[PDB]
């Protein structure tokens, strides 16, 4: 009864050693490299690579190369072969070319309904609008590369979905099949795929992740030729519809088809110069943007890379084929040298297509992903960083004092800005008598004033401690659904037993009886489910013990994922452990870790090997810093302490090392490849903050030692430098000379420095610049943003980013990626028709060819069309899917873009919202005018439409719960549901048979606690969502919670606690369920009788659309008032007008540029963020870093509950018992750490998770720069109407809208207006006063709940830690 | 004038604090960790003189 | 009284010969021995007996002329031509470059031979 | 004097600390294991003789 | 009188020989050296000695913390 998914999109990495071992054994030769993989896997094969070779067509095929018949060729061969296919004559061709003209067709009809409803509601109005009908005349001839891409990934698609299929129905299946792609016979497991060529005598041997990557690129290439397309079309009927870019697609066909052959011609090592083609990229932007001394040294370091690269590509090559299976398959054009006219030609036509546009060449930035994925030789990445990790590092002790002093002076000064104080010193005599004055004046001088004597002065200082370790684990932090590796005595088990010695598996069985069901986890969440005897406190008793020194169990574990490092688990709680307490405690000292001539420059430096290079005496003269504040020793030193004294070892499945007989330690087993030791620290991830704090202060100290200001942004892996300096001008000097010469002089300074403290900078990694503005893989020259917006929409298809193949997930996260093309790529329509074209491929086309659900979503979702054919009387079933795909996914259509998402990014009513949307989008049957108030005009189907929406049987259930876990939930079966409210009873009855008694006593208290949660706060009579969301987070069910809903995302949830990768039949058929009622519910919301035929139906006569929002949403939970959650939609109150009226009465959002188009222009005003008007709250005085930031995070929910709820007839008792239960104070103590809230109105200013801090606009932040906007006029109105009463209507969405509006306007008319004037539907707004709250909390059932969960509890602020708070 | 050559002459002593104690840190690496001596290297510090505090103060009852 | 003054100027000649001593001492940081069996302590000598220690092969370190030369406080050409005001053409990126320049289509690269 | 005085104390109290870490710097570059087990058993020593006077004027109430 | 100077330079005097036994104790293994454990200064009751001052005067922040409790 379990069935295995397999993936649909390349998830994990494609595998060399996998592969090797997989063709090794098949071809009886090394395949790939010759290793010790292709040995033991010849020598004892796996049996599911058995079973490949063992079938008859694969017999056949080896016996063919057994007689030289066929030829064996390397993986990208064959992709070469299969990104160019083409074959079959005018059948595949009419059958391809009539469905692709299908699918625009009724991607251009569905994308009508909404385009009709946008240009009604502007004023600028089977397909209805002009605009469209030219669009459809012009697509309906797809271009023959259009068509060559759609057929490739038609086809590996129809592939992967028949074997996905049948591996569900049937365990162990192999997909046998040369007739979908005519020429090429696949042979397809989840084990491995052999394509063999009959015409041209070749046959390759790979893994299941590359058919995935090879179906993965042929999608992204229909997507890129797609996106060309429709935007090329877009700005042939008006240059400002589509995007900003435009691309030749011969050109980029051509492009792809040089890459294939540069990945062809050079093997897996031809991804090293694909690789350093984003050099070349960006040397043409930098030809564009930069001046000639900058733009030549760029130039020529990138023309060195890249020939560095392929030579070292021929090179690798040459030396790892030699004595392989594939000695014969290096071409002559590689030894000939003429791979060089190859890459030139591949260059220029990148040159080409950038066009020299920025545009252009900002997109083109896809380029990088559009031609696979490597197979990474696992070993040999070992063996890389192995020599620069075992490396002896020298350094002047000057050095070390030096970026020690620098990090304690930036401690000091960060300590005295934000706690007014020094740190309190243990050692302050030494300070000399200078140093002494600014201890006791609680100051520090400035890096002007600064010297190099004065750091290495600070060096000596020792500190006590300031901040406190939490005593117990955060299981949020410390939990979730990777993998762990086993100890260094059970690490044989992460090899196959044929791969392992006899001896090896002898001591796996007799070495399992002496560890525990948690050190045989090999994952984390299961690690911590069996243990029986988990305690709270363990991982603080480890770090104040430091039980993870000298421990026997550690191994670093390093797997192909760049080398994805594991430990187990203890070690991995100290990780993370060092980690947060620098997040959390010591980031906010390093706010970047997020004359007549002052010259500037810009060194942009790769950080991502800065690790290696640190060793205990760079990174741990600071680590002891932290450790001092901390009060603990060797927390934050843990890595350069532990790991040299551990072996690393690569731990990939098919990448086993040799152990040579009679050895079974794994600290005794030969160093190898792919097994080392003595690894002097510098693991990628581990202590990352650390080190970014670390370079923070070496930056600080070359600015001293340079004397020119930094401002420094280290963003990950790349950190960028604004280096300043006032210089004086030379005779006949220009401002670029000083500038470059700035720059050269601060990189030999920088390459100082960092060579001082063990890093040895290369010139390929760092690169000076003047004023180009590249940070965060982002192009922003003069002001303006240019994106690469088709990179992020290159895996937009049926199945993506979804569990158990959801439909709702699909649509959801299709809409979500597309949503970049006008997000970004400030494109309206092209975003639209994309994303219409592939939901219309889910839905109509993929949804018959469900893996688990064979078509009966399909015939759910006709059944749905025939229903909304019968209810809106529509012509035919085409009809009812354009509806469909219109309609909100709340009421269950297939909508995941409402209308507001795009002219605002926020909204604080989901519900207002998709009613409007509804609205909208029933006009384009109804024809409704979107500028006229609402009206009964001859057509019932909106009234029908708003007679449902409003009429339904009452039934609540667990209603304040509910509202608590989701404040703008809606109750009585009126709402689609999420996977984890059906999956949560199923992990709680998972849970309660897990042998960790936290869980087990979490889980099993879960439906009594619910029981009570929903006690808790149900007789407060008006009901306040947003309230209730901070009473709950304020309880310790929370973190239970957060806990469940993060299991319920796993596949096979009853399969936790199993040991296997299969999936429950229970699980498949609850999530089946649960699609079912989901696709369905839209006939349950729009019921044919209208569900009242006795009540007639609704009169849209001066109805409200915020008044029917609210009261849907209190019928729905049959309450009485719901406060502070109904709000009005921007986008349907406010009227747009182009001429001032009589008065103006409105919102006057004016351009400020003086040219009619702003798209790609920057203007004078300020960007527009959204940035909702913040609480007044009075901070109380006391010290902070005494609590921890649990406690502080739960002081706040407390403090905000006194606020909201301090009219609650039982407010002492309530906050007497959550202050005892929570903080273990009591109220009158606990009340003088709350922030004491001067905002009356909480109904407007309360911060939750559950309310959207910033209200954005759906347009880039440069682009807002260009218009002013003027709330004048409309608040005489507002405050002659509602004068000095709060009312719910949002300004930042307002201003959000008007801007957006200004975008989309000139989107559509090729003209921006020089004003749009926004002006209310005053019915829409209502007053927003906080209330006075009647009724008793029950505080039974509070307690209860607090002592149910008191598992989860943080922890509580002790009599010592309430005593060191005020002095 | 003498207080100027002190207060020199505390100047030099504070670099050399500086340095001598830069070098104690860092000569407390793996080989102290493993050799169990860091700790007379680098200091006992609060959590665990904690410990050690409340080792003494419950050992049977008292 | 002259020995006030003779005191603290012994007292300050000592105290720049400590400093001198602390300024050129070199910190090798510690890693695997010369066997791989085991991890050697951190070694601070002074500078000239730690260049000879990297020149003589005592402690093994990757690229032995260019630690003598940082340590030295001296520029290597590599570093000279890392930060250099021009970056040079290796051979193959003049060719490369030849190749590139000028829409000349010597190329002459059929691609159907593959 | 008190200047005089006061900065020849300090003057003083840092060629303690000098000598301290000095101290420290021989003690433990000193690469025999006895050093070694010497400093661990005296730190052994060091925390038992801790527990103990903690012990012993805690016994005050 | 200020002829505590003398005592300033003799401690001066000091660390400039124990600095020189640092120096020779890092690196002087092989022609420095016949067996191991050079003869030197080893006193590392000094070192236990201020280890016992500083934990101390730690525990006395601990126990006045303790006292306000």
């Amino acid at each position: 009864a379990n069935v295995y998914l397999t993936d649909s999109y390349l998830k994990g990495v494609i595998s060399f050693s996998e592969c090797n071992a997989l063709g090794s054994y098949i071809f009886n030769g090394p395949y790939l490299k010759n290793d010790y993989t292709n040995l033991i896997s010849r020598q004892n094969p796996l049996i599911e690579h058995m079973n490949l070779k063992k079938l008859n067509i694969t017999q056949s095929l080896i016996s063919k190369y057994h007689k030289g018949e066929i030829k064996l060729e390397e993986p990208t061969y064959f992709q070469s072969l299969l990104m160019t296919y083409k074959s079959m004559t005018s059948s595949e061709q009419i059958a391809t070319t009539n469905l692709l003209k299908k699918i625009i067709r009724r991607a251009i009809e569905i994308s009508d309904v909404k385009v009709y409803a946008i240009l009604n509601k502007l004023g600028l109005k089977t397909i209805k609008t002009t605009l469209l009908k030219k669009l459809m005349c012009s697509m309906q001839h797809p271009p023959s590369w259009l068509i060559h891409w759609f057929n490739l990934y038609t086809k590996l698609n129809n592939i992967l979905t028949q074997y996905r299929s049948n591996e569900v129905k049937n365990h162990g299946f192999t997909l046998i099949d040369n007739q979908t792609l005519s020429g090429f016979q696949f042979i397809l497991n989840q084990y491995g795929c052999i394509v063999y060529h009959k015409e041209l005598k070749r046959i390759t041997v790979t893994t299941y992740n590359q058919f995935l990557t090879w179906k993965d690129i042929s999608l992204s290439r229909l997507n890129v030729c797609l996106i060309t397309w429709i935007s090329n079309c877009l700005n042939t009927l008006n240059k400002s519809l589509g995007l900003r870019c435009g691309f030749n697609n011969v050109i980029l066909t051509q492009l792809f088809l040089y890459g294939d052959c540069i990945l062809k011609l050079f093997h897996n090592e031809g991804f090293y110069i694909i690789k350093e083609v984003e050099g070349f990229i960006m040397s043409l932007i930098l030809n564009i943007t930069e001046e000639d001394q900058f733009r030549k040294r760029f130039y020529n370091s990138m023309l060195n890379n890249i020939t560095d690269a392929a030579n070292k590509a021929q090179k690798n090559l040459l030396s790892r084929v030699c004595h392989t299976l594939l000695d014969k398959t290096v071409s002559d054009n590689i030894i000939n040298g003429r791979w060089i006219i190859l890459l030139s030609k591949f260059l220029k036509l990148i040159k080409l297509a950038g066009d020299n546009n920025l545009n252009n060449l900002s997109e083109l930035y896809f380029l990088f992903r559009i031609f696979g994925h490597p197979m990474v030789d696992e070993r040999q990445a070992m063996d890389a960083v192995k020599i620069n990790c075992n490396e002896t590092k020298f350094y002047l002790l000057s050095s070390l004092s030096m970026l020690r002093g620098a990090f304690i002076y930036r401690i000091i000064k960060g300590f005295v800005n934000n706690y007014n104080r020094w740190p309190t010193l243990r050692n302050a005599i030494v300070l000399p008598l200078r140093w002494l004055t600014y201890y006791k004046l609680n100051t520090y001088p400035s890096l002007l004033e600064l010297t190099e004597r004065d750091l290495i002065v600070l060096s000596g200082l020792r500190f006590y401690r300031e901040f406190r370790l939490p005593k117990k684990v955060d299981l949020e932090m410390i939990i979730n659904d990777k993998a762990i590796s086993p100890p260094k005595n059970l690490i044989w088990t992460s090899f196959p037993r044929n791969y392992m010695p006899s001896h090896i598996q002898n001591y796996i069985e007799h070495e399992k009886l002496k560890f525990s069901e948690s050190d045989k986890s090999r994952r984390v969440l299961e690690y911590y489910l069996r243990d029986n005897k988990f305690n709270e406190c363990d991982l603080y008793n480890c770090v104040v013990n430091q039980s993870y020194l000298n421990n026997p169990n550690h191994v670093v574990s390093l797997t192909g994922k760049r080398m994805f490092a594991m430990q187990p688990g203890m070690f991995r709680q100290v990780q993370i452990l060092a980690e947060k307490m620098i997040a959390e405690n010591i980031l906010q000292f390093f706010p970047e870790s997020l004359n007549n001539y002052i010259s500037k420059c810009s060194i942009i430096t790769d950080l991502s090997k800065f690790n290696q290079a640190f060793r205990y005496e760079t990174s741990c003269i600071c680590s002891d810093v932290l450790d001092e504040l901390h009060g603990v020793q060797s927390l934050f030193s843990w890595l350069h302490l532990t790991i040299p004294h551990v072996t690393i070892i690569c731990t990939y499945r098919h990448a086993p090392p040799y152990i040579g007989d009679h050895i079974v330690d794994l600290n005794n087993v030969d160093e190898q490849s792919g097994l080392y030791r003595y690894h002097m620290g510098g693991i990628e991830g581990w202590c990352q903050k650390l080190w970014t704090i670390e370079a923070i202060s070496l930056l600080d100290l070359i600015s001293l030692k340079g004397k020119f200001s930094i401002t420094a942004l280290i963003n990950g892996d790349n950190q960028s430098i604004d280096i300043s300096k006032p210089i004086r001008l030379m005779e006949g000097q220009t401002h670029a000379q000083a500038d470059y010469l700035l720059a050269l002089n601060s990189l030999k300074l920088l390459y100082k420095e960092y060579a001082g403290i063990g890093h040895k900078l290369k010139g390929t990694e760092t690169y000076i610049s003047r004023d180009m503005q590249f940070m965060s893989k982002t192009i922003q020259h003069n002001g303006v943003y240019y994106p690469a917006s088709i990179k992020k929409v290159l895996r937009v298809g049926p199945w993506i980013n979804t569990i158990l193949d959801d439909f709702k997930v699909s649509l959801e996260s299709i809409g979500s990626l597309t949503q970049e093309l006008e997000y970004r790529g400030e494109s309206l329509l092209c975003s639209l028709i994309f994303r219409n074209v592939w939901l219309y491929n889910q839905i109509a086309l993929q949804l018959k060819n469900h893996a688990l659900c064979n078509n009966k979503l399909y015939l759910d979702i006709l059944k749905v069309l025939k229903h909304l054919k019968t209810f809106f009387n529509l012509d035919n079933i085409d009809t009812a899917l354009t509806l469909y795909m219109n309609l909100p996914m709340l009421f269950g259509g297939g909508d995941p873009n409402l209308l507001y998402r795009s002219f605002y990014r926020r909204t604080p009513d989901f519900l207002t919202e998709a009613i409007v949307h509804s609205v909208f989008i029933l006009s384009y049957y109804t024809n409704h005018d979107l500028k006229d108030k609402l009206q009964d005009l001859s057509d019932d189907r909106l009234n029908k439409f708003l007679t449902c929406i409003i009429t339904f049987d009452k039934n609540p259930n667990a209603e304040f719960v509910t509202l608590m876990r989701d404040p703008q939930a809606l109750g009585s079966e009126r709402q689609a549901k999420i996977t984890s409210e059906i999956n949560r009873l199923a992990v709680t009855e998972v849970l309660s048979t897990a042998p960790n008694k936290i869980f087990s006593k979490s889980a099993q208290h879960y439906t009594t606690t619910e029981i009570d949660l929903n006690d808790i706060m149900q007789n407060i009579e008006p009901t306040y969502p947003h309230g209730l969301r901070v009473v709950y987070e304020s309880l310790p069910f929370y973190k239970a919670e957060k806990i469940v809903n993060l299991i319920s995302g796993t596949k096979s949830i009853t399969n936790i606690l199993e040991k296997t990768s299969a999936i429950d039949l229970t699980d498949i058929d609850r999530a089946t369920e649960m699609m079912r009622k989901n696709i369905t519910l839209l006939i349950r919301i729009l019921p044919l009788d209208c569900n009242r035929d006795k009540r007639e139906i609704l009169s849209m006569e001066n109805l409200s659309i915020t008044e029917l929002s609210k009261y849907v949403r209190e019928r729905s939970w049959s309450l009485s008032n719901i406060v502070g959650v109904t709000s009005p939609s921007i986008m349907y109150t406010m009227d747009i007008k182009y001429t001032t009226s009589t008065i103006s009465s409105g919102i006057i959002i004016e351009k400020y540029n003086v040219n009619s188009l702003t798209r790609g222009e920057r203007g004078p005003t300020k960007p527009w963020v959204g940035s909702s008007t913040q609480e007044k709250k009075t901070m109380p005085v006391y010290n902070r870093q005494v609590l921890t930031k649990k406690q502080r995070d739960q002081i706040d929910l407390l403090a905000k509950l006194d606020w909201v709820y301090a009219s609650i007839d039982n407010k002492d008792e309530f906050m007497e018992e959550l202050s005892i239960g929570t903080l273990g104070l009591t109220y009158e103590k606990a009340k003088k750490l709350f922030p004491q809230y001067l905002s009356v109105n909480y109904l407007h200013r309360l911060t939750v998770s559950s309310r959207p801090c910033e209200f954005p606009a759906s347009i880039p932040a440069y682009r807002t720069t260009n218009y002013h906007f003027d709330t004048s006029p409309i608040n005489r109105i507002l405050t002659e109407k509602y004068g000095d009463e709060d009312i719910d209507i949002v300004f930042q969405n307002c201003i959000s809208f008007g801007l957006s509006l200004m975008s989309v306007v000139e989107q559509f008319t090729n003209v921006c207006p020089n004003r749009i004037i926004l002006i209310p539907k005053l019915n829409e707004i209502h007053l927003m006063k906080p209330p006075i709250f009647t009724g008793d909390v029950d505080i039974h059932k509070l307690k209860q709940v607090i002592q149910k969960q008191h598992m989860f509890l943080p922890d509580k602020i002790s009599l010592t830690q309430y005593v060191e708070l005020f002095l | 004038n003498i207080t100027a050559r002190l207060d020199r002459i505390d100047e030099k002593l504070s670099e050399i604090l500086g340095m001598l104690h830069t070098l104690v840190v860092a000569s407390a690496g793996p080989t102290s960790a493993r050799d169990g001596i860091r700790d007379a290297m680098v200091g006992l510090r609060e959590e665990m003189i904690e410990k050690i505090r409340t080792e003494a103060l419950m050992t049977n009852d008292r």
